[PDB]
DNA sequence: TCTACCGATAAGCACAACTACCTCTCCTAT
RNA sequence: AGGAGAGGUA
DNA sequence: ATAGGAGGTATTGTGCTTATCGGTAGA
């Protein structure tokens, strides 16, 4: 809660960044993947299907944190 | 030999202005001690999507932009050059005597 | 004012060993919150990218 | 001292098999039986065999480097402690003329010295050194209750070494 | 807290499961293994039940620690002059009579028949 | 152009020498660029990563730095814990003991 | 073996005393001739350490020692504290007194620290005000009471001075003396490091920070080593006053890099911390060429074929595809840094851009040189593309144009 | 020892000079030629203060 | 009437006087 | 191999 | 270990830390 509801740029840029990390070592991906060979545009697919199994936690300055999911945000 | 000027300013006003960022609450706040700078940013619109972005070094990066375009420190008499000018403006706790 | 201590700021900005010195008479204790010292020491700024986490479950 | 006590671990997974939403949990013991399983040592709690009761599983932390995830998992598992003034048997294994060899379970080595039975001659006429000055007769196989004493440990086996005494009574197999 | 008895029947699960998908795609260690197989086979019990409410009742009846309760009962003494001479902890006490500790000797004896 | 070449005897570092395979210096202005656009992977790899990497130990009891590691002001610990640094700092804190100044680190992990 | 990873923070300052000195100190000699000890260091001139294995000055750390001192020194840093403290507490009342009244024909004394002024030495050197000299004076007192100096104990550390009777210099013995019979709140509100007073050992500088083991032209072994190394030797034998051994000790400590006199102060930061050299990047001069992309890069396939990625399947030439991260120094804005896809073109020895592309770097060209990052974790060149790329860029933040 | 040429270093033998001094230390000079022609990064000037490097 | 700090006038002391850079020559006492 | 001094580029 | 008189001349520029220099206010 207290939350603009919307994904920012770097927290996508760190997600997809992650995604395609743990694709290039040999991981089984969520979504279906027809005539793709590189692990960024597999993680761009998962990220529009919104099938990614992270969750986001976010650090409020006074000390709290609100945890959040990829698929509950919405990317602009 | 007066290009130090600009460098100097430049390296100044971002060692002040890096800790500055955006919260996720809407406020801006210091990254030492979670001070609050700003209760609300001040921008004139028209997006207030920016969460995650550096404000006080964007503003640091924009003065060191002016800073640099503006060398051609003509010193006229009785006058200062726009770098002297800005010089001056920025530095406001040197000149209290 | 603030009361925020940051002796290795203080130290990369200007006159670093009187800093270091003042700072061990003094005994302050640095929590290493800027983004210069995080940076010196390996560590994520906190600005844009590293102010979340990420976790599976 | 066998109490089955907590031990939290930070048993880290590789992302070479991240799916099986449903079936998760057969991915999270398969890497808790590898963790305790490539160490397979102790320096001053002793053993774990099997984690028969998990107890809680915490959140997935993600480290960039290599493509690990790690989980904060707490169980409870079976445990030994070699506390000191403790009756436990063990079987021979060789004889020889020093340091008489006794294993209490191939966990560990225990050697017997000069200085903790009753003094007796060894016996050549035979292949096997006997014992059977004080009309008691030990050979491989018979069980021998003994007291253990403070045991050490090594640098990189970390062998949990004691000593054994048969100075107490009812010495010998029963 | 399993000694003698509850040890043995958990390592019979293991060995049950062990013959269901006996394959495992990493490396197993078969140190882990041999260790259980040769340590239990020196005292075994018969029943589970009887056995470990037996040995807790004197725990609440009489005053016995818990260390004091592992060594006795591993080792499992046949005499009373035995339990006075192995551990320096009973020497010069009259908290129990000896006579009911002769009884609980007894009482360890039918168990095992 | 650089990927792999001898480094600096005083910092580990490549060295500036153009003819034996030099690097190009990170300066101050481009890492401040770089925190404004808000990328810090990049940061990060160019600081410590692809620039002087080394690992430092410190003791979990006594927060002190020991030298595997064994730290002789407390007893033989098996709690010790190992920090990635770069160079730099470990430079920076053996000229810190050497002018008289004992620095005290608390890991949180 | 193996330790837990862990997290560096909450990074403490305090002043060493003799006991951490001690600790951290391993193989401590005190031999004048082991300063290049085999045990301490790996430039040594045995290619052995005796502490760690065998390396190639990449596994093995530099190790310290500390030597020891035959009487106690007064830590300098200190210096002014004590100093100070000994103005406002009389020499012999001991409280906040022939020292007291002004009827008793004693005039005050002034506590100073003295700076390379009488002896070059920088100690405590007590001080009459002449202030109060001249009123003695003018009532008929011209010499100072024989018993005026009775409060400083004997000390066989005195040596032959004879500056003036009005000014003594105070043994380091003697200021122990006059710190006795001194509530230990005082001296602990003043001082709060009550623990670093006495300064009976020194540290020496590792070997693999001081021995300046350079080829020296032909000189291969020559071991030239650091230069403060030989006041560090001749601080082995110490013997006689301690205030020579004090002056040595704070001449010794401004030897160091911290210290401002070209690597030295705050120029050793900038190129240490601040300021730091990467691998994986190339310069090159860079030429104008309409017929590529904006956001497209030209790299010469001479260059190409030798610079290597990390790629995982182990490294791989760079090809078409590929970001990298051009700047042009100095980087006035943040928008001098630019992720540009790699497009590979027969020319050599140069890198074409577009012209149009030369008002974000404010450059021309007429011998402007381009030099590139390269990335090598594909999470760094995942948000490459997706912060620092041209496109995400085309929004000017400075005036919104 | 001997002295290798280094990464940036390449040309064809011209002449080889060996001279010595009186204190009797033995000087060897070597000279390596080589063609530069002009290639695209080069810079060139005109007698006007113009200033420009090869486009294409 | 004699104490008791209390703001001014010189006298030294300490950093700061720019980036990315590239070549050559000379240097290591007696 | 590290430094000191000069002429220079954007 | 020894050696390297003596000369009128010809960087600023800002902060900081003294001393000293009288200087009134209170009992
Ligand atoms: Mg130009
Ligand atoms: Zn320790
Ligand atoms: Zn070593
Ligand atoms: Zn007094």
């Amino acid at each position: 809660r207290k939350t603009s509801k919307f994904m920012t740029k770097y927290e996508r840029a760190r997600i997809l960044g992650t995604r395609a990390l743990q694709i290039s070592m040999n991981a089984p991906v969520m979504v279906e993947l027809e005539g793709e060979t590189d692990p960024l545009e597999i993680a761009m697919k998962e990220l529009r299907q919104r099938k990614i199994p992270f969750t986001i936690r976010r650090y409020l300055p006074d000390g709290s944190f609100e945890e959040w999911g990829v698929d509950e945000l919405i990317v602009e | 030999g007066n290009a130090d000027l600009p460098g100097t300013l430049s390296r100044r006003l971002m060692f002040f202005m890096r800790d500055i960022y955006a919260a996720y609450d809407g406020t801006v706040r210091n990254s030492f001690g979670n001070q609050l700078v700003q209760f609300t940013y001040e921008t004139d619109g028209p997006v207030e999507d920016i969460t995650g972005e550096a404000l006080g070094s964007l503003s640091a990066c924009a003065l060191s932009e002016a800073a640099y375009s503006a060398l051609d420190q003509p010193i006229s008499l009785l006058e200062t050059s726009p770098l002297l000018n800005l010089k001056n403006v920025l530095e406001c706790g040197s000149k209290k005597g | 004012v603030e009361s925020t201590p940051a002796p290795f700021t203080q130290a990369c900005f200007s006159s670093p060993s009187q800093c270091f010195l003042k700072a061990a008479k003094e005994g302050v204790r640095d929590d290493l919150q800027g983004s210069i010292d995080a940076l010196a020491w390996g560590k994520v700024p906190g600005f844009g990218t590293g102010d979340q986490f990420e976790i599976i479950i | 001292m066998f109490i089955k006590v907590k031990l939290p671990w930070d048993v880290t997974i590789p992302a070479e098999d991240m799916d099986t939403g449903l079936m998760l949990q057969r991915a999270i013991v398969i890497r808790l039986l590898e963790a305790f399983s490539k160490e397979k040592a102790t320096k001053d709690l002793g053993y774990l065999i099997t984690p028969t009761i998990l107890e809680n599983i915490g959140e997935g932390k993600i480290k960039e480097q290599t493509g690990e995830i790690q989980f904060p998992v707490v169980f409870n598992g079976i445990c030994f402690k070699m506390f000191k003034g403790e009756i436990v048997h063990g079987v021979v294994h060789k004889v020889h003329k020093t340091g008489v060899f006794l294993k209490s379970g191939p966990y560990e080595i225990i050697y017997l010295s000069h200085m903790k039975m009753p003094g007796y001659e060894f016996i050549p006429g035979e292949n096997p050194f006997f014992m059977n000055q004080y009309m008691s007769r030990i050979q491989i196989g018979a069980r021998v209750r003994f007291v253990v004493l403070d045991t050490e440990w090594r640098e990189a086996e970390k062998d949990f070494m004691a000593l054994a005494s048969i100075d107490g009574d009812n010495l010998g197999p029963f | 807290c399993m000694m003698d008895c509850e040890a043995f029947q958990i390592l019979d699960g293991i060995k049950g499961q062990l013959v269901g998908l006996s394959e495992d795609p990493s490396i197993k260690i078969p140190v882990s293994y041999d260790r259980a197989l040769a340590y239990v086979e020196s005292c075994v019990h018969y029943t589970n039940p009887q056995s470990v409410r037996k040995v807790l009742e004197p725990l609440k009846t009489y005053g016995i620690s818990d260390g004091e309760m592992c060594v006795i009962a591993n080792a499992s003494s046949e005499s009373v002059d035995e339990v006075l001479a192995f551990i320096p902890s009973l020497k010069t006490k009259k908290e129990v009579i000896n006579q009911p500790l002769q009884d609980a000797l007894e009482e360890l004896s039918k168990l095992k028949k | 152009f650089r990927n792999t070449g001898p480094v600096h005897p005083l910092t580990r570092q490549p060295v500036a020498d153009r003819k034996r395979f030099g690097g190009i210096k990170f300066g101050e202005m481009e890492r401040d660029c770089l925190i404004a656009h808000g990328a810090s992977a990049n940061l990060h790899e160019r600081l410590f990563t692809l620039s002087d990497s080394s690992q430092m130990h410190i003791c979990r009891k006594c927060k002190t730095y020991a030298n595997g590691p064994y730290c002789r002001v407390c007893v033989s610990s098996d709690h010790v814990v190992r920090v990635y640094v770069p160079y730099g700092a470990k430079l920076l804190c053996q000229e810190l003991f050497s002018m008289g100044i004992t620095l005290n680190f608390d890991t949180k992990l | 073996l193996q330790v837990p990873v862990g997290t560096l923070t909450s990074i403490g300052f305090s002043i060493s005393n003799n006991n951490d000195r001690d600790k951290m100190s391993v193989l401590e000699v005190e031999a004048p001739n082991q300063v290049t000890d085999s045990r301490l260091g790996l430039p040594n001139p045995d290619s052995v350490c005796r502490t760690c294995g065998s390396k190639d000055r990449k596994v093995c750390e530099g190790h310290f020692g500390v030597i020891n001192f035959a009487y106690s020194i007064i830590n300098p840093y200190f210096l002014k504290e004590v100093a100070a403290l000994l103005n406002k507490i009389c020499p012999g009342c001991k409280y906040i007194c022939r020292y007291c009244t002004l009827n008793t024909g004693y005039p005050l004394m002034k506590f100073r620290v003295t700076t390379k002024e009488v002896f070059r030495r920088s100690g405590i050197v007590v001080e009459v005000n002449e202030e109060s000299l001249m009123k003695l004076k003018k009532r008929g007192v011209l010499t100072l009471p024989p018993d005026y100096w009775s409060f400083l104990p004997q000390d066989s550390n005195i040596d032959e001075s004879c500056l003036k009777p009005t000014r003594r210099i105070i043994t380091h013995a003697q200021v122990y003396a006059l710190l006795l019979g001194i509530d230990q709140r005082l001296i602990k509100k003043d001082i709060p490091m009550f623990n670093s007073l006495g300064l009976t050992s020194f540290p020496v500088t590792p070997n693999g920070y001081r021995v300046t083991e350079i080829v020296h032209q032909f000189n291969g072994a020559r071991l030239i080593f650091d230069e403060r190394t030989r006041i560090y030797k001749k601080l082995v034998g110490f013997e006689g006053n301690t205030l020579e051994l004090s002056s040595r000790v704070m001449e010794c400590m401004q030897y160091s890099r911290l210290f401002s006199e070209k690597l030295c102060g705050l120029r050793f930061m900038k190129d240490v911390l601040l300021g730091k050299r990467s691998d994986h990047t190339f310069r090159t001069v860079v030429v104008g060429d309409p017929s590529l992309k904006l956001n497209e890069i030209g790299i010469p396939e001479s260059i190409a074929k030798r610079l290597q990625v990390s790629e995982h399947l182990i490294f791989r030439s760079l090809m078409d595809g590929d970001t990298v991260l051009m700047n042009r120094p100095p980087s006035i804005h943040q928008h001098s840094l630019i992720a540009m896809t790699v497009r590979i073109l027969p020319t050599t020895s140069v890198v074409s851009l577009n012209p149009i592309c030369c008002l974000p770097f404010r450059g021309d060209f007429d011998g402007d040189c381009l030099h590139g990052y390269v990335p090598q974790s594909i999470q760094a060149k995942v948000e490459l593309d997706e912060l620092v790329a041209l496109d995400k860029q085309l929004i000017n933040r400075q005036n919104g144009r | 020892h001997s002295i290798k040429l280094k990464h940036t270093e390449r040309g064809i033998v011209q002449k080889v000079v060996l001279s010595s001094n009186d204190e009797g230390k033995n000087f060897a000079a070597v000279s390596l030629r080589q063609v530069r022609s002009p290639c695209l990064g080069d810079k060139f000037s005109s007698m006007h203060g113009q200033k420009g490097v090869l486009g294409y």
